[PDB]
Parts: structure tokens; C-alpha cells; sequence
């Protein structure tokens, strides 16, 4: 039971990808408006859910068909808060930002031992934008993208 | 801090090599204590007189004790104390000249010895016997009266046994000695001066370098920071404001230890205290009724509500019984009301604090009774004597809020079932948090899994896979059957602290009843004073929601410990409606991160719901359509400037590429900010998110090659047709 707000969203994200206008969006269309709202689901992966309901071209959805189908892997998951507790703990200074020096210090408390050269090395992998330190949102993309 | 300051490096290796030569004879420890006493050294180039940025006016020439002798000639002087709140010392050097006749360095050594003297053991600890009882070898304790070396004008009084009887009315004099033992004994050349003249001065010092200086230095250092801390009265100077039981506090002093977590608590009533080492149990979720602050009923959840707190409001009275009510509707058989039985201690206790006052008696259906008065002008109270329970009616003379008028009647309270007997009810030790260190939950994960999860062979999915299991063994909290919402650790530890005031001999069931404040997300509330058990266990209360914020930052947060806050925080709370701040290490560094996607399309999502007007219409407009490709272009760079294959790049590359992904935003945002009429209400967030990029592709500059400014790298840029080249360029922009 998506919160109305919560309503608003998916319809003002579907319908900024919905070219000609109308209500329906194309399968290449589903796939953006998703990922722009941070979700990417498999090339394959992606039709399941759009072929669960093959009353139009047998290709595009409405805005309800989409209302609706955003339950199976929504009505569920709740993480997108832990996950942005996670990082509030490695942050160990409060700066906002994740520094492989932090890293390595939570990293062995839990008790893992981790090479100071293996570490510089997740920050790297981690850091998109190449300012050599992990922020929530670099840190969401790590963390959520599998 | 650093304390030495070489300010014009003027001369070659000379001036260096002599401030060095200088500071490596004085003793690293001497430094180390003119250090915590926020001192400083300036070895300065060529600024002799009153011309160096601190010789201005400030504390100066005020009284005539300067040299070895007393000579106070200040244009010629080339070393100098600024001597009142920080010490500074101020040197300066011009040519070759401090080793022949080093009679002068040993000013340097005075001079510098005036900063530890009265701060010293002279004085900073006291004289603690230590230096009186060596002032005393005078001339009565050594077959050496040669004090001459360091006592002349102000000690030709040898007739005087100086003790405690007079050497404070010289304490600036007991100094210039201490200023000389201390020149001598450093001195790059006399040295054994001291050693032969004064056997003791030597000692003394020499005792003072064995180790008596890197006694100050700790003294300091320690108090160090019990100096400049966060005022939180500790040990039962709070364990009385808190309200937690005495002993249960202590109790728990245990848990924090062994399991090695801090433990808050909000305020829990006075009025309530002893009625629970007394036994009488605690509210959990089941009842919310109101508690009460004034007659015999205090401390208790009256069945009735105009005898709680909100004695008159005619509708938190009103929608307040339905409460209770409702509590023993639903949770029949478990929680109800039973009458009200003040004990003995319990009435002698509400007696100073004033809430009642036990008086005259009387006799009805003849049984004895001693009245119970309270200033209240609606109700009366009464006592029995066979059963010590309590009645009360409405006055003769009045009427209940609600149009209720009776005669006397028993008080009935609230009591949960505890055992299988209803006992009456009163305020719960609600944990405001619990820090457990983050060690302590490596000890929750189950071996094999977090096994299983290092042997990634995948660096970045090891890291991920570790955080999940953090998040899933330390950070989720699912909701729950009684106890609220709380973590699994949340409710190990829930026991432990109720079987911890249990073998105390509490005999009313638990006492912390359900989770932590900080899932208080419907209704939060916002104490001032909390109650904290560190892992040592020292008991500890704040004064201000910053004070708190201030400690759990120090302790909890910086520190090692999970520790998470309220959702609500920063948000507008559902339930109560209210707004609570707390110090968001993320959303600080929003001012300067690049929006992404979804947090863009997010606000876009808000505003409409809003001004009930889009960034753009459904309509057959072509400059509206406009709009929309347009921000479908932003919600497109935006997207791509968090592109996960920024690895195969090199962090070069990547500030780079980002910055131009970064621009290329700024750009459409720039575009449709001139575009046609789109709401203000819009115009200023896209006004927003200017900044933010702004803030980020500067950041992403400095942080690489310096120079570049935003504003005038982005004037270069040529966004008309082709987009190619320009990239080519922006490369070049940066060299
Ligand atoms: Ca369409
Ligand atoms: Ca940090
Ligand atoms: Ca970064
Ligand atoms: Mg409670």
C-alpha cells in the first residue's frame, strides 16, 4: 500500500519518460523510468513483470499497470534506511564521507583483518566520482547494486 | 599544537641551526609542559623592540623583577615572556654569538624558565612539601648556606626559619631562584655550578629532569581534558535527577560493563522512584493513560484522569479515561484497576515534598480515618486505617470538569497483571538508547555466516557483504508482540537489565518494558536531561539536546559503538506533529553533492504536490514539452555522473569526467532556468541545485589543480551545437 507521496513519485518519474504523452510506457521506457528512481532491474528480468499483464501491443504499460506492479519488489523492502544507517556508522568522524582510513577501522572491529592496500582498494571501487573518499550516495550504489 | 614558530627563515642553516641547537638543550618534557600550558616559542628573525606581531601592549612592565639581576632595559632585550593567561616566549636571533660567553643563553633559560616557575611546583600543585622542604634547606638542613648564586636582596634573611610562615609574601622571588637552578642546570656551560654551590637546587632539578617534569606535563595533560570538557554532572549528583532506583542503577552498572554498552535513559518521575523499589510495577504499551503530580494518587495512573496532571482539561480528561478504558477493554485479564493502597514510607514521603498532609481523623460506619488533605479545590481525601486505601469525592460546595458530582469513592489506579495479581501501575524506565560496541555485536553475527561472507573472493562485494550483516545483525529493528519496536540484541539486552533489578529484589515484574526512544518515530519527545551508564560504569546526565547530541558525537558516535537515531529526526514526527533536530553527518555534506536521479525527480514530486503546479504541463504547449525534455536531459546527466563503471577509470579520469557530467547538469539547469514561464516555487529549487553542483565541480577541482574557478571555467565552455570538441577542451581548461 504505497503512501500517496510515495504515489506521486513513480507517476512523476513514469511520466517524464512517457514520450508521446499518452499513459503507456514502452519496455525500453519501463527500464529508464526505474533506474532514474535508483532501481535496475535485469534485461531480462524486466519483462516478467511488464509480460505479467499483456492487455495492450503486448509491450507497454498504463499508469495504474505500473502503479500496481511496483508491490512485488516494493510492498516488501524497507533497507533503504539500515543501509543509510550503515554508512552513518562507518563515517566514524561525521564528515558526511567514508575515508579507507574509517574503512579499515570499523572493517576490524567486526573482526575482519584487512590489508591497508586491500582497503584504498574497496574506496577506489567505491568512489565514482573520484574524489578518493565513499559518500551516502556512492555508498547507496555499492551497497544496493548487485 | 605545535609549539615552536620560526617565523622568517632569513638566515642559511644559522638561525635555523641555532634555534635548534637552542630548543635540543632544553629538556623535551619542558617544552612539553610550556606546550599544555598553551604556550608558544617565537624564534623570530630580527625583531627586537616592541615590533614583533605578538609585543604590542598586553600584560608587559608592570613591576621591576626581570633579569638575573633586576634590570629592565627592554630595547636591548632579545628574548621575552609574555607571562599572564598562555605563556609566550619570544626569541629572535641576528648573528653567530650564543656559545662563548653563553651568560646570555642562560636568559633564554630563565626567560624561559619565568613560564614554569609559579606554574610549576613552585606553585601549580602547591608547594607541596616537595619544594617548601627544600626552600627550607635555606640554611638549616645542609652544611651549605651558598644561596647566594639565586638569593641576595630578597633572602640576606637567613634569620628566618623560612617555612610556611613567609615564603608566600615572595613568591615572584622564590621564583628568580627557581629561574636560576633551572638557567644552570641547562645552561650549554655552567652547569655543575649548581651542582657545587647549591647541593640541593641540584638534585632538585636534576630529580625535576629524572622525571618531575614529565610529572607536571601529565597533571596537565590529564587534566588536559577533565578541564575543557562537556559539563555533565556524573555519579549521584545525577543518579538523584535521574530517577532511575539507586540500586537498580547500580545494577545495570553491572550489564554496561560486562556486555560493554552505554545505556540512556529519559527522566524518569521523582514521584515514581520509590514507588517502585517499593514494588509496584511499571507502564508498558498496553496502558496510556496519564500519569498524576499532586495528592495521594501521585505517582500512580488513576482510572480516573481529572485526578492525573490534566486535572481540568475537558478533553484530554475526556479522550484520557476513554484511554483507560480502552486499556482494559482490549487487554482484559491482563490490565485494570484495582483500589488504592498508599503504604507507610509512601505517605511520610509525600509528606515533605508537600503533595499531601496527613491531619485530623474521623469515624464513619465505624471505621477510623485519618484525613488526607491536599490543596486541590475539587476533590477530597481520606485514608482508612483498618486497610490503608484512599477516598476521595467532589466537594459539597463544586462539580468534575466533566459534570460529575460523588460522594466518597475509592481510588482506583491502574494495574498490569504481574504473576497472576494485579498491581498498581507507575512510570517505566524508558531507554532513551543503547550503544552496544560495535565489537559486542561482531559477537551476535554467527561465526559460520560471517564466515562464509570473508571468503569473498570479490573486495568491494566483501565489503557490502560485511555492512548487510552489520545492518542485519546490529541495525534492523523489527517491530514486536509487546516489547514496541526494538532490535534482537535491543531485547537480549531488554532482559538482562530486567533479571539484573530482579535478583536486586524488585517483585513486580520488569522494568524497562519496550525499546528504545530512538524508534519513537510516531511520537517522539524531546528530554532535556538524559541519563547515561557508560561502559565503565559511571553513571552521567546531560543538560541541554545538544549537550546530548555533543556527548553521544564524543563518546558513542566517535567512538566505536553502533548507535543510530530516531527516524524522525530532522523530519516533521506523523503522530505528534513535531520537529526534532539532530545532527545529520549526511545532510551536511549535501551543500556540496551533486543531486542524483531520483532524489531530483523526488522534488520535483514534492513541489507539484505542493503548488499543485508541474515543472511542466499536460498540454499541447511546445515550449512546455520543451521543459519536459528538458529535465528528462538533467534527470539523464544526473544519472550518468553516478555511473557504476566509473572504475575502470583512474581517480584522475574520474574527477574529470565527473565534472564534466557535473557541468553538462548545470547546463540544462541553466537552459530551462531562461526557458518560459515555469513557477518560482520551481525556479528556486532549480536555483538550489545550481549551488550544489557548483559546490561539487569545485570540489572536484580543488581537490586536483587549484587555480579554476567555477564561474569562469564554465564562461570557456561551448554548449551551442557541438558538445564534442568542448570536452576536448575542458581536458586543455585543465593544465
Ligand atoms: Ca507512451
Ligand atoms: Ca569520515
Ligand atoms: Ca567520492
Ligand atoms: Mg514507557
Amino acid at each position: 500500500q504505497l503512501t500517496e507521496e510515495q504515489i506521486a513519485e513513480f507517476k512523476e518519474a513514469f511520466s517524464l519518460f512517457d514520450k508521446d504523452g499518452d499513459g503507456t510506457i514502452t519496455t525500453k521506457e519501463l527500464g529508464t523510468v526505474m533506474r532514474s528512481l535508483g532501481q535496475n532491474p535485469t534485461e531480462a528480468e524486466l519483462q516478467d513483470m511488464i509480460n505479467e499483464v499483456d492487455a495492450d501491443g503486448n509491450g507497454t504499460i498504463d499508469f495504474p499497470e505500473f502503479l500496481t506492479m511496483m508491490a512485488r519488489k516494493m510492498k516488501d523492502t524497507d533497507s533503504e534506511e539500515e543501509i543509510r544507517e550503515a554508512f552513518r556508522v562507518f563515517d566514524k568522524d561525521g564528515n558526511g564521507y567514508i575515508s579507507a582510513a574509517e574503512l579499515r577501522h570499523v572493517m576490524t572491529n567486526l573482526g575482519e583483518k584487512l590489508t591497508d592496500e586491500e582497503v584504498d582498494q574497496m574506496i577506489r571501487e567505491a568512489d565514482i566520482d573520484g574524489d578518493g573518499q565513499v559518500n551516502y550516495e556512492e555508498f547507496v550504489q555499492m551497497m544496493t547494486a548487485k | 599544537n605545535n609549539l615552536v614558530k620560526t617565523e622568517f627563515t632569513n638566515e642559511t642553516l644559522d638561525k635555523i641551526q641555532q634555534t635548534q641547537d637552542l630548543l635540543k638543550k632544553i629538556p623535551k618534557d619542558v617544552l612539553e609542559i610550556y606546550s599544555e600550558l598553551g604556550g608558544e616559542i617565537y624564534f623570530t628573525d630580527i625583531d627586537l623592540v616592541e615590533h614583533k606581531e605578538l609585543q604590542d601592549l598586553s600584560e608587559e612592565e608592570k613591576n621591576s623583577m626581570n633579569s638575573r639581576g633586576e634590570k629592565v632595559p627592554f630595547a636591548s632585550r632579545f628574548v621575552f615572556e609574555k607571562k599572564r593567561e598562555t605563556p609566550k616566549l619570544i626569541i629572535n636571533i641576528k648573528d653567530y654569538a650564543i656559545n662563548s660567553e653563553q651568560s646570555k643563553e642562560v636568559y633564554y633559560e630563565i626567560g624561559k624558565g619565568i613560564s614554569l616557575d609559579i606554574i610549576s611546583k613552585d606553585k601549580s600543585l602547591d608547594p607541596e612539601f616537595l619544594n617548601l622542604i627544600k626552600s627550607l634547606s635555606d640554611d638549616s638542613d645542609s652544611s651549605d648556606l651558598l644561596f647566594s648564586q639565586k638569593f641576595k636582596e630578597k633572602l640576606e634573611l637567613n634569620n628566618k626559619s623560612i617555612d610556611i610562615n613567609f615564603i608566600k609574601e615572595n613568591l615572584t622571588e622564590f621564583q628568580h631562584a627557581f629561574s636560576l637552578a633551572f638557567s644552570y642546570y641547562f645552561a650549554p656551560d655552567h652547569r655543575t655550578v649548581l651542582e657545587l654551590y647549591a647541593p640541593d637546587m641540584f638534585e632538585y632539578m636534576n630529580k625535576l629532569e629524572k622525571g618531575g617534569f614529565e610529572k607536571i606535563s601529565e597533571s596537565l595533560k590529564k587534566e588536559g581534558v577533565e578541564k575543557d570538557r562537556i559539563d555533565v554532572l556524573k555519579g549521584e549528583k545525577a543518579l538523584k535527577a535521574s530517577g532511575l532506583v539507586p540500586e537498580h542503577a547500580d545494577a545495570f552498572k553491572k550489564i554496561a560493563r560486562e556486555l560493554n554498552t552505554y545505556i540512556l535513559f529519559r527522566p524518569v518521575n521523582k514521584l515514581a522512584t520509590n514507588l517502585i523499589k517499593s514494588g509496584v510495577a511499571t507502564k508498558g504499551l498496553n496502558v496510556h493513560g496519564k500519569s498524576s503530580d499532586w495528592g495521594p494518587v501521585a505517582g500512580y495512573i488513576p482510572f480516573d484522569q481529572d485526578l492525573s496532571k490534566k486535572h481540568g482539561q475537558q478533553l484530554a480528561v475526556e479522550k484520557g479515561n476513554l484511554e483507560n478504558k480502552k486499556s482494559i477493554t482490549e487487554h482484559e485479564g491482563e490490565i485494570g484497576k484495582i483500589p488504592l493502597k498508599l503504604d507507610h514510607l509512601r505517605i511520610e514521603e509525600l509528606k515533605e515534598n508537600g503533595i499531601i498532609l496527613k491531619g485530623k481523623k474521623e469515624i464513619d460506619n465505624g471505621k477510623k480515618y485519618y484525613l488526607l488533605e491536599s490543596n486541590n479545590q475539587v476533590y477530597e481525601f481520606r485514608i482508612s486505617d483498618e486497610n490503608n486505601e484512599v477516598q476521595y469525592k467532589t466537594k459539597e460546595g463544586k462539580i468534575t470538569v466533566l459534570g460529575e458530582k460523588f460522594n466518597w469513592r475509592n481510588i482506583e489506579v491502574m494495574a498490569k497483571n504481574v504473576e497472576g495479581v494485579l498491581k498498581p501501575l507507575t512510570a517505566d524506565y524508558d531507554l532513551f538508547a543503547l550503544a552496544p560496541s560495535l565489537t559486542e555485536i561482531k559477537k551476535q553475527i554467527p561465526q559460520k555466516e560471517w564466515d562464509k561472507v570473508v571468503n569473498t573472493p570479490n573486495s568491494l562485494e566483501k565489503q557490502k557483504g560485511v555492512t548487510n550483516l552489520l545492518i542485519k545483525y546490529g541495525i534492523e529493528r523489527k517491530p514486536d508482540s509487546t516489547k514496541g519496536t526494538l532490535s534482537n540484541w535491543q531485547k537480549q539486552m531488554l532482559d538482562r537489565l530486567n533479571e539484573a533489578v530482579k535478583y536486586t529484589g524488585y517483585t513486580g515484574g520488569d522494568v524497562v518494558n519496550h525499546g528504545t526512544e530512538q524508534d519513537n518515530e510516531e511520537f517522539p519527545e524531546k528530554d532535556n536531561e538524559i541519563f547515561i551508564i557508560n561502559p565503565e560504569g559511571e553513571f552521567i546526565l546531560t543538560k541541554n539536546w545538544e549537550m546530548t547530541g555533543r556527548f553521544i558525537e564524543k563518546n558513542i558516535t566517535g567512538k566505536d559503538y553502533l548507535y543510530y537515531f530516531n527516524r524522525s529526526y530532522n523530519k516533521i514526527a506523523p503522530g505528534n506533529k513535531a520537529y526534532i533536530e539532530w545532527t545529520d553527518p549526511i545532510t551536511k555534506a549535501k551543500i556540496n553533492t551533486i543531486p542524483t536521479s531520483a532524489e531530483f525527480i523526488k522534488n520535483l514530486s514534492s513541489i507539484r504536490r505542493s503548488s499543485n503546479v508541474g515543472v511542466y504541463k499536460d498540454s499541447g504547449d511546445k515550449d512546455e514539452f520543451a521543459k519536459k525534455e528538458s529535465v528528462k536531459k538533467i534527470a539523464g546527466y544526473l544519472s550518468d555522473y553516478y555511473n557504476s563503471a566509473n572504475h575502470i577509470f583512474s581517480q584522475e579520469k574520474k574527477r574529470k569526467i565527473s565534472i564534466f557530467r557535473g557541468i553538462q547538469a548545470y547546463n540544462e539547469i541553466e537552459n530551462v532556468l531562461k526557458s518560459k514561464q515555469i513557477a518560482p516555487e520551481y525556479k528556486n529549487y532549480f536555483q538550489y541545485l545550481k549551488e550544489r553542483i557548483t559546490n561539487q565541480v569545485q570540489l572536484l577541482l580543488t581537490h586536483q589543480k587549484s587555480n579554476i574557478e567555477f564561474k569562469l571555467l564554465y564562461k570557456q565552455l561551448n554548449f551551442t551545437e557541438n558538445e564534442t570538441d568542448n570536452f576536448e577542451v575542458f581536458q586543455k581548461i585543465i593544465d
